[PDB]
């Protein structure tokens, strides 16, 4: 299970709008900036002048899976990331590229934290592991040379989903899925108090200026201040009624603004009858955003699993929202036609697309047909399996592996593939071939060819390197070929790619022992072979033969351009008769 | 009476416990009436009401097989009741099945992902049911809740995606011989006679399988059954009384296997 797997992504070059829901929210009220950080392992830049048409500015396109949480630093000279594919990355906000990426977690990393006096922060995930990062080194930080000072923070009995410090940096708890809060001191790593009184998941955490008091909200749908300086829960809240997964807070320390499940935002005093309805949105809330551009807290940004992010301002306080980010359809059925080459896609939306897998591409768009009744508008064929897909961010994500990837063999004629004759070829094969095709080393000449040499993938499509969860590696089919890029290849695509992409070490037939009897005969073949190939041998036993020989399996007579593994796949050791 | 091979009792103790289910006993005599491990347990159990007996017959069958019994050592009577089991459900299901119809219940297997605390819920069948150590609360009610978290997340609906659950099962339909089955990886495990399950059908203790030893695969198996009570080890066929049961709930003994046939 640390064996190495290679994913790539089916996506336009440019994915302007999210095309899953949004985890994280983060706001530059110095250049007017929201980032979003998406369920969908891309985080998008925008306006939020009243100004802008589309407010896009950019994309910042390095993770593999949910981007969970974003942190702001150096005023927004500086980004930091964290996602289910392992990784806490490290970002230049202004200009919009990755500078770096550290993958001590072992998995998915769900949330960080910011001190902004001391500038150190945390990440915290899946893994039960806390650690600890002082930013200045992390911006010097790149790809080619990520070894730094990493102080680790250890208590934690389960899964970690919150994480949170002071203002100060003095003060970080966490909370997780037992219902206690583990507490620290960062600049010392030494355990502080736990924090029994839940009896649900934490999903979120704040403190104040000083880290004396703190809130935390939970899956039992209860927000509890807590005296630090008291180790002790001061007041429980039941404004909600489903579990609690996202709060903010103002200046004073005073006022809360919470949303959950409910999808209600309410907003209540700890002077905490006085709740203030603002709205329900359409989706369960993920996380929120308050604007600081002045005090009374203006207007409230809302992230939900909604593709779509609006903001909200301040029975319903409001009703329409003020603001509205749009967001992409996400697939959310798939269907692969097993010619094991295709794919009938459906997203939000209802629009049904067919795709090719081997190249990397959308056939078409089919408006809304009744999907389950476009699958059938359905070759009879079977060819082996080879790959694997997931929608996890809302994209056709497609997975090789190499217990598999070198099964599917099928006919240069029978795969669309010009023949002025007819080769046997290996699907995944050549699509290794496509995705390094722009990898120096997958140029070798055997007895100077670069690529496979029927098709490409498309120069924008990325490439990913994946343990069976860690993500090892990541870049776009064309950037094969930048040194710093290449360097890191030799350090990470493995032997089974290498074999076939550099080596042009070509893989194992299958073969089908098989039975002919009208005394039956045993013979054998390539299970691609083609029936016509078999009343051939019977003749002798070439036109002619067409006229001459029926083929028979289970007294079902066969169609002459069938190859041996579907009449064993559907009709059907493998035997036919003869007549 | 079923002579003993060397450690081949893990067989002659689930043989002579299916022996007692009467619906499955039926079905199963039929069955010769009209070359693989079912007309091996047929040929065997066509000779058992006939007239102490070595199934050779069968354990020839078995071994050659299933390759996980074919060693000197011990086996777990489990593995091959569900082995000995499916085995029948589907050797049927080529040529919905008698024994679907006898040992088949359903249970109910909730599962709430953490990130959207979806409560999804599907159901999946069983012929037999595995549970760990009171069994009136076992069944009537649920499991607790077992965590889904490094290599074994859960996918989600909602999620689209593998995130981190909770599991626990629930019965959702009862069969009519419940084949059931109590944990190892040793204590005071306490079961009745007659059993009030979910229209309350209440069951007779029918057939049931014991354990001596601290350790599943290196003890001893035997059999306690349903006459017209007695008690089956290997060579020795001896009667037995009700309250002899008791004695079974360091190497403080407990059993194994029950079997609960329907008041019906």
């Amino acid at each position: 299970r640390r064996k190495v797997q290679v994913s790539y992504v089916i996506r336009d070059e440019v994915e302007k709008y999210n095309r899953n829901g949004v985890n994280a929210l983060q706001l530059d009220p110095a250049l007017n900036r929201l980032f979003t950080a998406g369920r969908d392992s891309i985080i998008r830049i925008w306006s939020v002048n009243q100004h802008k048409q589309d407010p896009y500015i950019a994309s910042m396109e390095h993770h593999t899976d949910w981007v969970n949480d974003i942190v702001l630093c150096c005023n927004g000279k500086t980004l930091i990331s964290a996602s289910s594919d392992t990784t806490v990355k490290v970002w230049n906000a202004h200009k919009g590229f990755c500078m770096s990426t550290l993958r001590t977690h072992k998995d998915y990393v769900k949330a960080l934290a910011y001190a902004k006096d001391k500038e150190l922060v945390a990440s915290a995930g899946l893994d039960r592991q806390i650690f600890l990062w002082d930013v200045n080194t992390l911006t010097a930080l790149t790809a080619s040379n990520n070894t730094v000072t990493t102080s680790s923070l250890s208590g934690n009995k389960d899964s970690i989903y919150s994480l949170a410090m002071n203002q100060l940096g003095t003060i970080i708890v966490s909370g997780s899925t037992e219902k206690v809060l583990r507490v620290w001191d960062p600049r010392t790593c030494a355990k502080l108090m736990k924090l029994k009184g839940h009896t649900d998941n934490v999903k979120a955490l704040l403190l104040n200026r000083d880290g004396t008091q703190c809130l935390s909200g939970s899956s039992d749908g209860t927000i509890r201040l807590w005296s630090l300086g008291q180790q002790r829960c001061i007041a429980t809240y039941r404004v909600h009624d489903e579990g609690v997964w996202a709060l903010q807070v103002n200046d004073a320390f005073t006022h809360v603004y919470s949303g959950g499940r409910d999808r209600k935002i309410y907003c209540t005093d700890l002077r905490p009858d006085i709740r203030v309805l603002i709205c329900e949105e359409k989706a369960p809330v993920l996380k929120m955003e308050l604007d600081r551009s002045a005090d009374p807290p203006p207007a409230i940004w809302v992230a939900t699993t909604k593709s779509t992010v609006n903001k909200w301002t301040l029975t319903p306080l409001c009703t329409q929202p003020d603001q509205v980010i749009k967001g992409g359809a996400s697939i959310i059925q798939c269907h692969i036609l097993n010619d094991k080459r295709h794919i009938l896609t459906k997203d939000t939306n209802n629009n049904v697309a067919y795709w090719d897998v081997l190249k990397a591409c959308k056939v078409e768009d089919l408006g809304k047909v009744d999907f389950e009744d476009e699958i059938k508008k359905f070759k009879m064929v079977y060819v082996p399996n080879w790959f694997s897909v997931d929608l996890k961010t809302g994209m056709l994500t497609i997975t090789l592996d190499e217990s598999d990837c070198f099964a599917a063999w099928v006919s240069a004629k029978d795969a669309g593939f010009s023949s002025p004759s007819d080769p046997k070829l290996n699907l995944g094969g050549l699509l290794l071939q496509a995705l390094l095709e722009y990898w120096p080393r997958t140029h070798v000449n055997p007895m100077v060819q670069k690529g496979n040499g029927y098709f490409q993938v498309p120069p924008h499509t990325p490439v990913i390197f994946g343990e069976a969860g860690r993500t090892l590696f990541r870049l776009l089919c064309r950037d094969s070929g930048g040194e710093t890029e290449s360097m890191l290849l030799n350090e990470t695509v493995p032997q089974w790619v290498i074999d076939i992409t550099v080596d042009k070490n070509m893989p194992k037939f299958n073969k089908i022992p098989f039975y002919l009897q009208p005394k039956k005969d045993r013979l054998s073949a390539s299970d691609m072979l083609q029936v016509r190939k078999v009343m051939e041998h019977v003749y002798e036993k070439a036109v002619l033969a067409e006229e001459k020989i029926e083929l028979l399996c289970q007294d079902q007579v066969l169609d002459p351009n069938m190859d041996l593994r579907t009449v064993k796949h559907f009709i059907w050791d493998l035997t036919l008769h003869y007549r | 009476g079923l002579v003993n091979f060397g450690n081949t009792c893990y067989c002659n103790s689930v043989l002579q416990a299916l022996y007692f289910c009467r619906p499955f006993r039926e079905k199963v005599l039929a069955y010769k009436s009209q070359e693989s491990l079912l007309t091996c347990l047929a040929d065997l159990f066509h000779s058992i009401a006939t007239q102490v007996i070595p199934p050779k017959k069968f354990i020839t069958r078995l071994r050659k097989e299933n390759e996980l019994f074919d060693n000197y050592m011990q086996q777990d009577a489990h593995e091959f009741l569900n082995y000995l089991l499916n085995t029948i459900a589907d050797i049927l299901q080529e040529e919905p099945t008698w024994v679907h119809e006898i040992f088949q219940g359903t249970l109910t297997n909730e599962t709430r992902c953490l990130t959207c605390e979806t409560i999804s819920s599907k159901d999946e069948d069983f012929l037999d049911l595995s549970v760990d150590v009171s069994i009136t609360h076992c069944l009537r009610g649920f499991s607790n809740t077992e965590t889904l978290c490094s290599e074994y997340k859960y996918y989600c609906e909602e999620c689209r995606s593998k995130q981190e659950a909770h599991k626990r099962m629930k019965v959702k339909k009862l069969p009519m011989i419940l084949a059931l089955h109590l944990k190892r990886f040793s204590y005071r495990v306490v079961f009745p006679l007659e059993l009030r399950l979910f229209p309350d059908r209440m069951y007779d203790l029918v057939a049931v399988v014991v354990h001596c030893g601290s350790g599943p695969n290196r003890g001893h198996y035997i059999a306690i059954v349903k006459s017209h009570w007695l008690l089956f080890d290997d060579d020795i066929v001896e009667k037995i009384d009700a309250q002899a049961i008791e004695e079974f709930y360091k190497n403080s003994e407990s059993g194994y296997i029950l079997f609960y046939q329907s008041r019906d």
